């Protein structure tokens, strides 16, 4: 046993020299050479109404119009952005959901919460009512997150501090991620959808692959539990944020930090992190009853995103950029432009 | 899904006639219904429409005020009360679903319908009836009165496929997106008020009568409908 | 059980330390190229006109 | 403007509001109460009992009491962070806590199961969330202290503890115990009650306390309180 | 003619002078504070309606302050406005449309007062029930034939007013206009001695009776219940029928001493000169109510500061 703890610590000690000489320069340094980015505007267009209890999760389409939520009255809403038209209202068994996914091609959504079970749902049946399609058992935790990485096979994160990859036409787990030591909180899916990073509270990422199924890497820094995780839309990094009330982005080519962003003023933890279509600007939804912007390149304010009347729980930009929307606790998701 | 109508018969003028659907297998409340009507080698037309939980009901001037459909969802029963018969009403009523959301397919399923014997945009289709043997390529071309492209930035347009001894089948709605179980050898394209159906290569079960339909307004009206015969 | 434990750990940690790693300053570099290509089509950074922009007054 | 297609999707939308403003209607008539206790504190009975009146993850107990609904909501069986998630909770009418009053003297692999169980209590209590909800404590295993505090002193336990051997003593100064840790007594309420062999009684406790909540809570929402 | 209206017609309130009387200024306060009143329907009606859910206690504080905008709207401006505006009217017209409006408003005031505090006093002593059947549907309900019982009892006075024609208004109260009787004297007396005490019972004396017999008995089931009420319930209980009564009493007790004075002339200047005071204290009712029906509910209360600062700091 002390053989392989000190083994273990010569490794960890072998990685951390490695990750501090391949430190040749920061990212403020070269990023001090262009000017900075002007004042942001971003002026709320729609004020989607019709919940009745606090939102948790959303997520947009491919068609960057239809963006569905969950809320912990237990009915899942798909929000049309150009109409605010109601879709379809899919009512849960279990009213405890906190995750909800909504896959590629739209034709079927993924949720899940308290009930430690994943419910799929399939919202182009020949019957005409949505009807749950497929329910993935077996996890012992929450369902925390949960994303689609093809429309037969999806991925979803479960409080147990493991995930597991679980076929659709199957219905059983193929694929088992575990090394996590805290409950894991959020996942992020590449654009190759080849691998994902994932976080827990143990204030750490790791980096899995679909087919091989091991932590490809693993990377530090954080003092509390990663609560957001996003990647990058170039997909060779990605950002996290936690309750230290500051957002960390990674690169998963340098193994280690390139910037902070924080600010004296904010104390709070964060709730979601997402990226723009370029990668600009990034977007950080604070417990402060609204959401702050930062400079990718600078960490300077771009603007803030104020006008929720509680914790600010969810945010995602659409495919094409055009707009963002935001959902928090006061059942309320408005749309900024 | 299946649609079965009660109802008809030999009537005469001052005679009224209660006809009747039963739905069943689908969510009746949250799909409405039209009623279409062809008469003996005639083009199709539309009657009626009630929408979800009757809140809106709609009539066409042909038929305003005479005819009174009815719906009953707990039921799930579709009723249409003709009071008055005309020498000119007789003709083969179809009820068809149709549900209004962003990507749907509304009017794809078309019932059996049922024989009843009595004792607004322009659409017309250039060609009637085009013989080609099974394996060319086939084009039909419509052209409406009305351009259909609304401002919203799609057009308006289905088209309907009968087949002998069957009820029209959906082929492609909004001239954009095929419908959910057609070949993919269906594609449908237009510009404004001229529209064209093509097909890569006919087939035996392609043999019937492609009806156009615009879907702007409230008076739908149909073409007389292009037939193909090996 | 701690055997197991920490021989998963050191593998893990032997595991990591032998993929490849490149500068700060080239990922960086390759960060703001990226940023910079795609900002001309990034609507949140340079908003659209009205003309193009769907969102506007229903 | 609207073509026929935007207004049918428009009323398709003004019906899916109205149907689920009448499902909000209906879902607030039911209260939400939260069970908390230690697996051996006898929630088991109490949810049996209360159910013959009327796997993984957490468990919905429904049951109606004199024309009012109510909603228990087990998360025992989550052995997960319960900071992460218990916000969720914040709505929740009660929380009927259970303890083991007369395991005093057993061990846990606190050392003790009292020492853990005061701790709990106060950190729900404490709670940033659970700051003007109303908790419930009930004693399922009266009947066994009072079998055992006749052979097993309670100094076990309780040191400092110097007062009578008697039952009704020890129980007073387990329920002052108890009480003592509330630090927010300005803005909530503690309605502490023993449990016995009867049913019943522990039922009635259980309106009363949430009609008592239901009416703070209508008078804080009017702007009364 | 009825002797009330034969003296008013030669009522003694004009001069000429370079100097502005006191009344000019009395009115132009009356102005302001209707102007207040507005700005604050205005702002509590826009948030409520689009930024806060409808529940029973946002759908009565909507109604209330529908019916105070109302009030604050039909009575100074829009009558200043065709003051001046001298349309293809007659004066008898607009002094019966304001007697009207004026009637409405204070049953439908007196009524959603009423019925706020027996839904309080539902709330406090049958929760269960209430919580089970209490929705808004029945809110809306109840609110629809209140304000049908406002109109069907302002509709006697709709049909009773002979006034002729800003600062000199006069809008008269006379039943001799239509449906005349044997007599013109007592017929009078009689009719409008009934319409003071209708309108007394249906504005003053029954809203305000159940408001305080709804809050005995809160008080009561607290006291019995073991419950400790804190300062503020008695301060809102205090406020709520103190502004009450200094708005309203005064208006009935002039009214009743007028149709005491139709044998007495001895008293008719008195009320010439205090129903202006009087009205303008009944109107600060629709400034009164708002404040403490608002303001004293905390999620109104919050959601209302943080528009308004967010509002106020956008536009800067
Ligand atoms: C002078 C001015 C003062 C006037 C007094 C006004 C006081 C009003 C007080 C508070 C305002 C809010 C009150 C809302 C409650 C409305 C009435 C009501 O009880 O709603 C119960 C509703 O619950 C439902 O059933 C669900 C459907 C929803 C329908 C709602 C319509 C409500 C009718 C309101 C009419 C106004 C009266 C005006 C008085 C002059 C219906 O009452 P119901 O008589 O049928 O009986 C109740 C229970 O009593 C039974 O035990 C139960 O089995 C079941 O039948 C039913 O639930």
């Amino acid at each position: 046993l002390d053989q392989l703890r000190q083994e273990a610590e010569q490794l960890k000690n072998q990685i951390r020299d490695a990750r501090k000489a391949c430190a040749d320069a920061t990212l403020s340094q070269i990023t001090n050479n262009i000017d900075p980015v002007g004042r942001i505007q971003m002026r709320t267009r729609r004020t989607l109404r019709g919940h009745l209890a606090k939102i948790y999760a959303m997520h947009w389409g491919t068609d960057s119009r239809l963006l569905v939520s969950a809320s912990q009255d237990g009915k899942l809403i798909i929000w049309d952005s150009y109409t605010t038209n109601k879709v379809h209202a899919i009512p849960l068994r279990s009213s405890w959901v906190m995750t909800c996914a909504y896959a590629p091609s739209g034709n079927y959504v993924a949720c899940g919460g308290l009930d430690n079970i994943c419910s799929i749902y399939n919202l182009k049946t020949r019957e005409g009512n949505v009807r749950v399609s497929r329910e993935l058992a077996g996890h012992t935790g929450y369902l925390s997150c949960c994303r689609f990485l093809d429309d037969n096979q999806i991925v979803t994160s479960s409080g147990d501090t493991t995930c597991a990859l679980w076929d659709i036409e199957t219905g059983q787990q193929t694929t088992t991620f575990t090394g996590h030591t805290g409950d894991v909180m959020s996942l992020s899916l590449a654009p190759d959808t080849r691998l994902f990073v994932s976080g827990a509270c143990d204030a750490s990422a790791k980096l899995w692959d679909v087919r091989e199924g091991m932590c490809r890497q693993t990377f530090t820094g954080h003092e509390s539990d990663i609560n957001a995780i996003c990647f990058f839309p170039n997909g060779n990094a990605f950002a996290t944020g936690s309750d230290d009330a500051t957002c960390r982005l990674f690169d998963l080519r340098a193994d280690q930090e390139l910037m902070t962003y924080s600010h004296d003023n904010i104390i709070c933890g964060i709730t979601s992190v997402s990226f723009s279509k370029s990668g600009r600007l990034l977007l950080a939804g604070y417990d402060d009853f609204n959401c702050n912007v930062w400079d990718a390149l600078k960490a300077d304010r771009a603007g803030v995103l104020a006008g929720h009347d509680n914790r600010v729980s969810c945010l995602g930009v659409t495919d094409d950029g055009m707009a963002v929307a935001t959902g928090s606790w006061d059942s309320f998701l408005k749309i900024w432009n | 899904v299946q649609l079965v109508e009660s109802g008809g018969g030999l009537v005469q003028p001052g005679g009224s006639r209660k006809l009747s659907c039963s739905a069943s297998g689908f969510a009746f409340s949250s799909f409405g219904m039209h009623w279409v009507r062809q008469a003996p080698e005639k083009g199709l037309e539309w009657v009626a429409y009630i929408s979800s939980g009757s809140g809106t009901i709609y009539y066409a001037d042909t038929v305003k005020g005479r005819f009174t459909i009815s719906r009953d969802d707990p039921k799930n029963t579709l009723f249409l009360q003709m009071t008055s018969l005309r020498s000119e009403d007789t003709a083969m009523y179809y009820c068809v679903r149709s549900i209004y959301y962003y990507g749907s397919s509304p009017f794809d399923f078309w019932g059996q319908g049922t024989t009843l014997t009595v004792s607004d945009i322009v659409m017309t289709q250039a060609t009637s009836s085009v013989p080609v043997t099974p394996g060319e390529s086939v084009s039909i071309s419509c052209r409406s009165s009305k351009s259909l492209l609304h401002s919203n930035g799609n057009t308006y347009l289905y088209w309907f496929l009968q087949r002998p001894g069957q009820s029209p089948q959906l082929l492609i709605y909004r001239m954009s997106n095929l419908a959910s179980g057609v070949p993919d050898r269906f594609s449908g394209s237009g510009s404004g008020t001229a529209f064209t159906l093509t097909i890569s290569r006919l087939e035996a079960e392609d043999v019937g009568v492609y009806y156009c339909m615009q879907h702007l307004e409230y008076p739908l009206t149909f073409g007389a409908g292009t037939k193909l015969e090996l | 059980a701690s055997i197991a434990q920490a021989r998963k750990l050191v593998e893990q940690l032997k595991m990591e330390a032998n993929i490849d790693r490149i500068k700060v300053s080239k990922a960086a570099a390759d960060l703001m190229a990226y940023c910079e290509a795609h900002a001309k089509e990034d609507p949140l950074l340079t908003p659209v006109p009205a003309s193009e922009n769907p969102f506007r007054e229903k | 403007t609207l073509s026929a297609e935007d207004k049918a999707a428009v009323e398709r939308s003004k019906m899916i509001d109205r149907n689920l403003r009448e499902d909000g209607e209906k879902a607030a008539r039911e209260v939400k109460l939260l069970l908390l206790g230690a697996g051996e504190s006898g929630k088991n009975t109490i949810v049996k009992q209360m159910k013959i009146i009327h796997t993984t993850g957490i468990v919905e107990t429904h049951f109606t009491f004199k024309d009012l609904h109510f909603k228990m909501f087990d998360v025992g069986a989550q052995r997960s962070e319960r900071k992460k998630w218990i916000h969720c909770f914040e709505g929740v009418t009660a929380i009927i806590f259970c303890v083991a009053l007369s395991d005093y003297d057993l061990v846990l692999a606190e050392m003790n199961r009292m020492h853990a169980s005061m701790k709990l209590f106060d950190s729900i209590c404490n709670n940033k969330w659970f700051t003007d909800t109303s908790i419930i404590l009930f004693l399922n295993k009266k009947d066994l202290f009072e079998e055992k505090i006749k052979k097993s002193p309670l100094t076990i336990c309780y040191p400092e503890y110097a007062g009578s051997n008697t039952y009704e003593e020890a129980a007073a100064y387990i329920q002052c115990q108890f009480e003592d840790l509330n630090k927010r007594k300005d803005t909530k309420e503690i309605y502490t009650h023993f449990t016995c062999s009867t049913d019943t009684k522990n039922v009635q406790f259980v309106f009363d306390a949430v009609t008592d909540v239901i009416i703070k809570n209508n008078l804080k929402d009017c702007g009364l309180f | 003619l009825c002797p009330i209206l034969e003296q008013m017609s030669r009522l003694q309130s004009h001069s000429n002078t370079s100097i502005r009387y006191i009344d000019h200024a009395a009115v132009l306060l009356h102005g302001l504070a209707s102007l207040l009143g507005l700005v604050e329907n205005g702002v509590i009606l826009f948030v409520v309606g689009c930024r806060m859910r409808q529940t029973v206690v946002t759908t009565w504080v909507l109604h209330l302050a529908l019916s105070d905008l109302l009030a604050s709207a039909s009575l100074p401006f829009f009558t200043y406005f065709l003051a001046v505006g001298h349309s293809w009217e007659l004066g008898t017209t607009f002094c019966k449309l304001h007697s009207s409006i004026f009637f409405l408003n204070m049953f439908a005031s007196g009524f959603l007062l009423s019925a706020i505090s027996l839904d309080r006093c539902l709330q406090v002593v049958r929760p269960v029930w209430a919580q089970n059947h209490r929705t808004v549907a029945a809110a809306h309900k109840v609110c629809l034939v209140l304000w049908a019982l406002a109109v069907l009892n302002t509709v006697p006075y709709f049909v009773f007013r002979d006034t002729i024609s800003d600062g000199r208004i006069m809008c008269y109260y006379n039943v001799l206009l239509l449906n005349p009787g044997p007599d013109r004297d007592a017929t009078c007396n009689s009719r409008q001695v009934a319409l003071a005490v209708s309108k007394f019972l249906l504005a003053f004396l029954v809203p305000l009776a159940i408001i305080a017999s709804s809050h005995a008995a809160v008080s009561l089931r607290l006291q019995h219940r073991g419950r400790r009420r804190p300062g503020r319930f008695v301060r809102l209980v205090a406020a709520v029928v103190a502004a009450f009564a200094l708005c309203w009493g005064p208006y009935h007790v002039f009214s009743l001493l007028e149709a005491r004075a139709h044998a007495n002339p001895g008293l008719r200047p008195l009320v010439w000169r205090g129903l202006p005071f009087v009205t303008s204290l009944a109107f600060f009712n629709s400034v009164a109510n708002p404040v403490l029906y608002v303001l004293t509910c905390p999620d109104m209360l919050r959601k209302l500061r943080r528009s308004l600062r967010t509002v106020l700091e956008s536009v800067l």
